[PDB]
């Protein structure tokens, strides 16, 4: 029918996928063995009988967090070869997990992704997971791309990364990773999306109360965010959304693509009470700036076209009202060679409440995804941060020593200044 | 023991309360889109 | 599967790792006979990186014992867990000591280096993989500062990709124990600098004063001390044994911590420390975690860190918290105190969670630290060997075992540059 | 995961030291330690018992 | 429908609201869980149940006052977003709760209130309160009425505070944030309403028999006012009267705004066996000075328009001889362009009696608001005692230190004295 | 969430201290092992600002002694008390006090003073926030005068915008316990005015005059006159802890009272104080409250209300009461007693009300004013330091530890001026 393609690499991106297949097992009602006690192809294969198997490929250079899920429940669910772990991890190192430890296991990993093809006769897209700053996800990242860009071409490759926080970091080379990554990330993907763990642990703690949120938390509002991303495939609605339409409403140009996410509402069990939480209120929520999953104010730059989707019992009629709202707030800024500015989407099928959660059940919620220049201010402090250690050449030595040449990176340095001349000639007036 | 010098405080006071200097100081922050190499090479890059 | 290869040299580290071995023993469920009659399946997970398996269930350690003079060997062999080490990795000589490092490195080093290798090259080469070495051994004697030098020398020839990481004790600043020190100490760390890929640095004085500040111990013994070394052993390598939310090795450790070849010198630290009795008062969160950690008294090493600047700093946590209480806490903390940490390096200290504690304790965790501050050390060294060298005085007995004087003044020489390179990434 | 967010969660949790030396704080845990002779009186007592004897 | 928003300032205006709370659940029929055993829409939401929640925002720096809501029997009623508490209180100084503490907290609850403002259609105007002698009544209030001034413009803020009183004074520091306050209302607010602390004491001690009141009984008091003022939107009546009306009608100039409140009958009600309390008996209680809310004697001055407000059985043919009756009165003066200088309201609904109540099930009741010129009085005691401290300066460095700058503080006392001639400008007659 | 960190200095200190704990431990609820064995909700519901809680239920105040010689608090520790505080924050010499200031500021309080501030470090920032601190110390000793005024300039220029309330003893004119005292208290009162924000000054003798005069104690012990003392501490708080129908807390109390940055020395009195035989006689009424509080022979110090005239006033009462019974009678008394106070600040009297009266009583009161009568008290001590000074007397006592002489030039020179500057606001 139509297919998709789910591939996390490293711990940040396999911690993700694991909250996010319980999420959808228990959406489609699939035991976690995989029989039952509709969309199931658009992400299953049934073998036979009464078993499922899904379409993802785990990769990670250290077993620690493979073998988690091997011995876990759902070892059952995957099939053992797509359970892909290497011998020792690229300690955070970009030339050791892209020149000596990645090129090792590059091919098992194509054989895999090209096998699992093959059985998807409508494939129509990937979903890849990153960490900027680790070794894996962005040394072996990086070579990944490179090679499914031949193997598949014009086939929309969408990615779901992990922004650099701008204060919160728990690697001292992060800055050094991320820039080498990006010049990778630029030509060849299709779009990447952006959050990061800073905004998302204080959204966790403010509209939900919890505290003092874990890794486990955050994992599954990144799982919402790719089920209500993927539900216009899978279930009826009014007004569907295909993944190619994501690629030419939101970036106008070809090196601006990143967009920013977000979503509404996010309310404990006790707050939503008293709320309705009708149409209008979910719109007003999204354009606040401590809904956004990435921690820069919009206010800072303009916005060029968003994209909206809509799982609940919403009426056409107060979707055009809320949008006529929202272009009458004049805190919010748009472009105006971007008159048009919106793309609308609504579906039927409601949020999934996984038993335990954190989340209260809401009839109607809304995901946006929005492309602004006010993430040109994010490089421009990943870009001053790279500037000083490597103006005493702070790091050079790990990375030399592990096949990379000195010389990458400058011209790693000169991509992103384009880039950041890009955002500002874009933004620049009419 | 030498005796202290008469002084006006009131008057003193009088002129101190506007010159008592702030508690908390003000704090406008730079945005990173200023940076004086904003789209263009560091000059740093030559000697490296 | 990244197991690690244990070697004891002296009389400071073979105890030292005879306490370690205990430690590990307990937390894993091993008997001191070489059974496992433990608790939980996740002990067995990967147990494979300290231990061997003998056929029966039996399970022996992966430890090498060297020493000159059998005399510390016989102490180890009668000790409690005595019986799980493999009685042929015990190699040992049959002369005396003579805490000569001319002596252990030429003398006597030679011939029981050729025996040392092979019986490494059992251990290294019987296994799936081998990620890096681990040796214990103090500067100020004569057998480990000389011969573990030489072995880490040879080492590093046969297994250049492996990560050398070293744990050395250092001569106390105002009482020591050797009258030869500034000598033995000069002349090892010529060797170190340009082998070793991770040096720890711990003093015998700080561990007095750990013990009687926090712990208040009436009558601390050498078991004491050891005791707290080891702990700091067992929290380093606690990332390859079981799970966590984030995992960092060694060579992340290495990556993360080390700006510059040479710079690479390490102070360490552990928390929490049970003040007894005192603790039915304290309630141990993260946040408190953490005030141990940067607190200046529980560092084991006696350099002040407030009289330098850090440049790189590490932290572990074991056992089930919020990852965002973490990540905060190291924000707090380097922002609070800007004028310790140096500009051209943002985000100076590094973070890591792994989710099984030691046996009893909720949390608790480890602290890794770079910094100026070692010139205080090495001038300390530097001066003692200076005084000492113009007078000549002990040198008669370096003379006569083949070592030349243009060694005492290359030794210097290397170790001032390491003192100036200190004082100039300062600014 | 309620345990780690709850605010009485020092309340609940039991405390790490239980009246003389808790089974459940083993060698790992770094918290049991030898430096503390409470057997110190009773060997002094004898050691001079002894001396007495050979007085 | 129609929507009035509260917010509450202070010690005072928190424990004021909950007292008018308390009394429009009970008037509406509404129990303090906001279940029920019409007019609800004017105060209240509903929501996706049978359970109502109020239009109202609680504000204060200091967390005691709104806890004691929290932990109360009211405390399921309100929304938790609505109580919004501070830190650490302004300390009585207007500088503190301006300045430094002040902006920690203005962005926060102005997102609160405009939020609340989405769900009212009909939204007419706002209700705000103070205590002039509190930091945060003075201080937070005229940074909120700034930013509010622009937020909304051309809708109706009324505001209800408490003067400090003539010789009862519980501040020393008292006069300083009074004065530096009335600059920021008197440029932003629409029309506001004086009380004092002192009359109210003398009120419920000699009409209502009380030996030793608290500021509960003063509190209640109050909340008839509002609920008089009100009932015109709820309930229906033969002449009605908007918000919009009584800013236009009562307020001659900009600066001349501040009327001033009077209740009749306020009586302790075993007092009530003997009368019958016609209309003509409750219109001439109106107009002596021992009912006044605020404790200056209109006979030092003279009336501008007044509007009077009928709650309960009373007939339009009674009114038109009451009010014929007091023009003939030679106590009451009147300015000379002003012939007509009276606004009149009937409503049918009677006042409403509470649980350990005060006052009593009379049948028929009169609200008067009334703009005099015997107000002036007011103005040069508080003047007056500012000029004492001020010519020795006898607290302005904890201003100062607290972000406030001394300039600020005899431009502050010019506009006073320009306002002190406007009176006496106006007073006189051609 | 307004927490207070209490510090206690010399033997005053210290014996003061431990019985304040006692009673805010009994009207708070808690057992002496640590534990709540309450009997109201409200209790828990700001015990945050005093208390830290330990992992198993048990509650640990925010209290740190200080003293040069451990004698003290191992009888505050032997005291019934004296298991509740942290035995960490116990910090003391091992050498004699000396009473003498000189030696406790120069020699013994620069060791002490790095540890002391380290153990201050931990408990304030322990806590979510941080509203002030709380010194209580006599001034006519050696350690509570010297240290303590260190340490007043440390935390000072640390914490800033914190308020350093501090309660002092002053030395007695008729009978007193130290020959040297007008040297301690002239010397220690220059640090208090620049540094200190809040000063209360308190008199043994008006305490011992109270005793026998109002509570007919016929053999009245330290621990009855540092009971009415402690009752004091307890109102002023009392506004942080409970609820009230209106609020005033230490940061209102300092803008209120204080006009002028030097001027912030407070007189303080409690009432109700009844007499055995007169309880049965004495109707509890808000007017019975008023008449005791402005009583002059109430006044714990023994400067005389009447010589002088008011500035400010406060007035704080507790239990639920009449808002407009205690406003009258600030008038009332206001207009009676005019020739009391100053013509260029109207409304002097400032009023506050608390609902949950202390242990065993309904109503109860507490009173804080500043007035100039002080200068009775400082010209006292003048006198007397002056004639001691006009011939070197026990003077080369302080030179022989570090003290220049100039130091007491300037000590009678600022705080004479403090003299003449009551003088002149008098007009
Ligand atoms: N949201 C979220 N982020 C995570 C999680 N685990 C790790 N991260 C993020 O991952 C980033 C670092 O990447 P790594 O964890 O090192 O992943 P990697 O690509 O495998 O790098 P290596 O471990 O060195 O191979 C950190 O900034 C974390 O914030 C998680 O469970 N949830
Ligand atoms: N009528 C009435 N007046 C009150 C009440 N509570 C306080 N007041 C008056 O409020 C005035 C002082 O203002 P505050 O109570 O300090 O209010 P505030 O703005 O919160 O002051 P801060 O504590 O600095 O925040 C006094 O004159 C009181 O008479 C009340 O419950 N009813
Ligand atoms: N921590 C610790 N240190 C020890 C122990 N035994 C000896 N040392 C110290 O180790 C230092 C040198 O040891 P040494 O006997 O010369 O080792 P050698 O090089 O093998 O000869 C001395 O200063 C001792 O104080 C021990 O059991 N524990
Ligand atoms: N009110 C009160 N005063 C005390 C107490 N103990 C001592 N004093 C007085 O404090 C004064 C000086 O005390 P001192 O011994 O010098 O304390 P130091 O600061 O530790 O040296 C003496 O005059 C005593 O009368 C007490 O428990 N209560
Ligand atoms: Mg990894
Ligand atoms: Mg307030």
């Amino acid at each position: 029918m139509r297919e998709v393609i789910s591939i996390h690499v490293g711990q940040a991106g396999v911690q993700i996928g694991n909250g996010c297949w319980e999420l959808y097992c228990l959406e489609h009602g699939i035991q976690p063995d995989g029989q039952l006690p509709d969309a199931f192809n658009t992400f299953f294969s049934e073998t036979g009988a009464g078993k499922h198997v899904p379409r993802a490929v785990f990769v990670d250079l250290e077993p620690t967090v493979v073998d988690e899920v091997r011995t876990g429940t759902y070892r059952q669910l995957f099939h053992p070869e797509q359970l892909i772990s290497g011998k020792e991890d690229a300690a955070n190192n970009y030339a050791r997990g892209h020149y000596t430890v990645g090129k090792e296991i590059i091919d098992l990993t194509l054989d895999r992704i090209r096998k699992l093809a093959d059985q998807c006769t409508g494939l129509q897209g990937f979903l890849i997971f990153h960490s900027f700053g680790g070794g894996t996800g962005a040394g072996f990242g990086s070579l990944l791309l490179e090679r499914l860009s031949v193997d598949y071409g014009k086939k929309s490759k969408l990615e779901f990364t992990v922004y650099p926080s701008p204060q919160v970091s728990t690697a001292i080379v992060e800055p050094y990773n991320s820039i080498l990554a990006t010049h990778s990330m630029i030509d060849h993907s299709d779009c990447a999306f952006m959050v990061d763990n800073e905004a998302l642990y204080d959204l966790c703690r403010r509209a939900l109360d919890i505290e003092r949120p874990t890794y486990t938390n955050l994992n599954r509002l990144i799982g919402q965010v790719v089920s209500s991303l993927t539900a216009s495939l899978r279930f009826d609605g009014a007004l569907n959304v295909d993944f190619t339409e994501f690629q030419t409403n939101l970036v106008p140009y070809a090196r601006i693509h990143f967009p920013i996410c977000s979503y509404a509402p996010v309310i404990s069990a006790e707050k939503a009470y008293h709320e309705q939480l009708s149409v209008a209120e979910i719109t007003n929520s999204l354009f606040e700036p401590a809904n956004m999953m990435v921690k820069c104010d919009p206010r800072h730059g303009k916005y060029m076209a968003c994209t909206l989707l809509y799982r609940g019992d919403v009426v056409p009629k107060d979707v055009s009202a809320a949008v006529a709202t929202i272009k009458t707030k004049r805190t919010i800024q748009f472009v105006d060679w971007c008159p048009t500015g919106f793309k609308m989407g609504i579906n039927y099928q409601p949020p999934t409440v996984v038993p335990g959660g954190d989340l209260a059940k809401v009839q109607r919620a809304v995901c946006m995804l929005a492309n602004t220049t006010a993430i040109a201010e994010a490089w421009s402090r990943l870009d001053h941060k790279f500037d000083l250690m490597y103006a005493k050449r702070a790091f050079v030595h790990w990375y030399v020593g592990e096949g990379m040449e000195e010389a990458e990176f400058p011209e790693a340095r000169e991509d992103l200044a384009l880039l950041e001349k890009d955002y500002d000639e874009v933004a620049a007036e009419s | 023991m030498k005796s202290p010098t008469k002084h006006n405080y009131i008057l003193e006071n009088w002129k101190q309360a506007p010159k008592t200097k702030k508690l908390h100081p003000e704090k406008p922050e730079t945005w990173y889109t200023d940076k004086p190499e904003y789209g263009q090479v560091p000059a740093y890059l030559d000697r490296v | 599967v990244r197991e690690i290869v244990h070697i004891q040299a002296g009389q400071c580290g073979n105890q030292i790792g005879a306490k370690f071995w205990e430690v590990i023993s307990d937390e894993h469920g091993i008997d001191p006979t070489g059974s496992y009659h433990g608790d939980s399946d996740l002990q067995l997970e990967r147990i494979n990186v300290y231990y061997n398996e003998a056929t029966g269930g039996k399970y022996v350690p992966r430890a090498i014992l060297v020493d000159l003079e059998p005399g510390t060997m016989d102490s180890v062999r009668a000790g409690q867990f005595g019986q799980l080490f493999r009685p042929d990795n015990f190699v040992f000589g049959q002369s005396g000591a003579g805490n000569n490092w001319a002596k252990g490195y030429y003398t006597e080093g030679q011939e029981l280096c050729e025996s040392i290798l092979d019986v490494i090259r059992k251990e290294a080469e019987s296994c799936d993989c081998l990620q890096g070495f681990q040796l214990v051994h103090s500067l100020g004697g004569g057998t480990g500062a000389g011969l573990g030098t030489l072995l880490l020398n040879k080492l590093r020839e046969e297994y250049p990709d492996r990560i050398l990481s070293t744990y050395s004790i250092v001569p106390s600043p105002k009482v020591s124990d050797t009258v030869v020190e500034p000598y033995n100490c000069t002349l090892s760390v010529h060797q170190l600098v340009e082998s070793a890929d991770e040096v720890f640095c711990i003093d015998n004085e700080a561990l007095y004063d750990i013990c009687f500040r926090t712990l208040k111990l009436t009558t601390p013994t050498y078991g004491d001390l050891n005791h707290l070394v080891s702990m700091v052993m067992s929290g380093t390598t606690c990332a390859l044994r079981f799970p966590g939310q984030l995992n960092s090795d060694l060579r992340k450790l290495a990556v993360n911590l080390v700006p510059f070849p040479r710079l690479h010198f390490f102070i360490v630290g552990f928390a929490p420390l049970t003040s007894r009795g005192s603790q039915q008062y304290r309630a141990l969160t993260v946040p408190e975690l953490t005030s141990q950690l940067f607190d200046n008294k529980n560092m084991m090493a006696a350099c002040d860190p407030r009289r330098g600047v850090y440049l790189t700093a590490s932290a572990h946590f074991r056992g089930r918290m919020s990852s965002k209480e973490v990540d905060e806490q190291m924000l707090n903390i380097q922002a609070r105190n800007t004028s310790y940490f140096v500009e051209w390096i943002p985000s100076n200290v590094k973070s890591a969670i792994c989710d099984i504690p030691p046996r009893g304790l909720k949390m608790a965790a480890t602290f890794i630290g770079n910094t100026t501050a070692f010139r205080e050390l090495f001038t300390r060294v530097d001066s003692q060997f200076q005084k000492m060298y113009a007078r000549r005085a002990f040198i008669h007995w370096y003379v006569n075992e083949g070592l030349e004087t243009v060694e005492f003044d290359e030794a210097r020489s290397n170790m001032t540059d390491l003192i100036q390179e200190y004082e100039m990434y300062e600014t | 995961e309620y345990d780690l967010n709850r605010k009485d969660y020092i309340k609940v949790q039991p405390q790490m030291r239980i009246t003389d030396n808790d089974p459940w704080l083993s060698v790992s845990s770094g918290l049991k330690f030898d430096g503390e002779d409470l057997t110190a009186e009773e060997r002094l007592k004898a050691q001079k018992e002894q001396r007495e004897r050979w007085g």
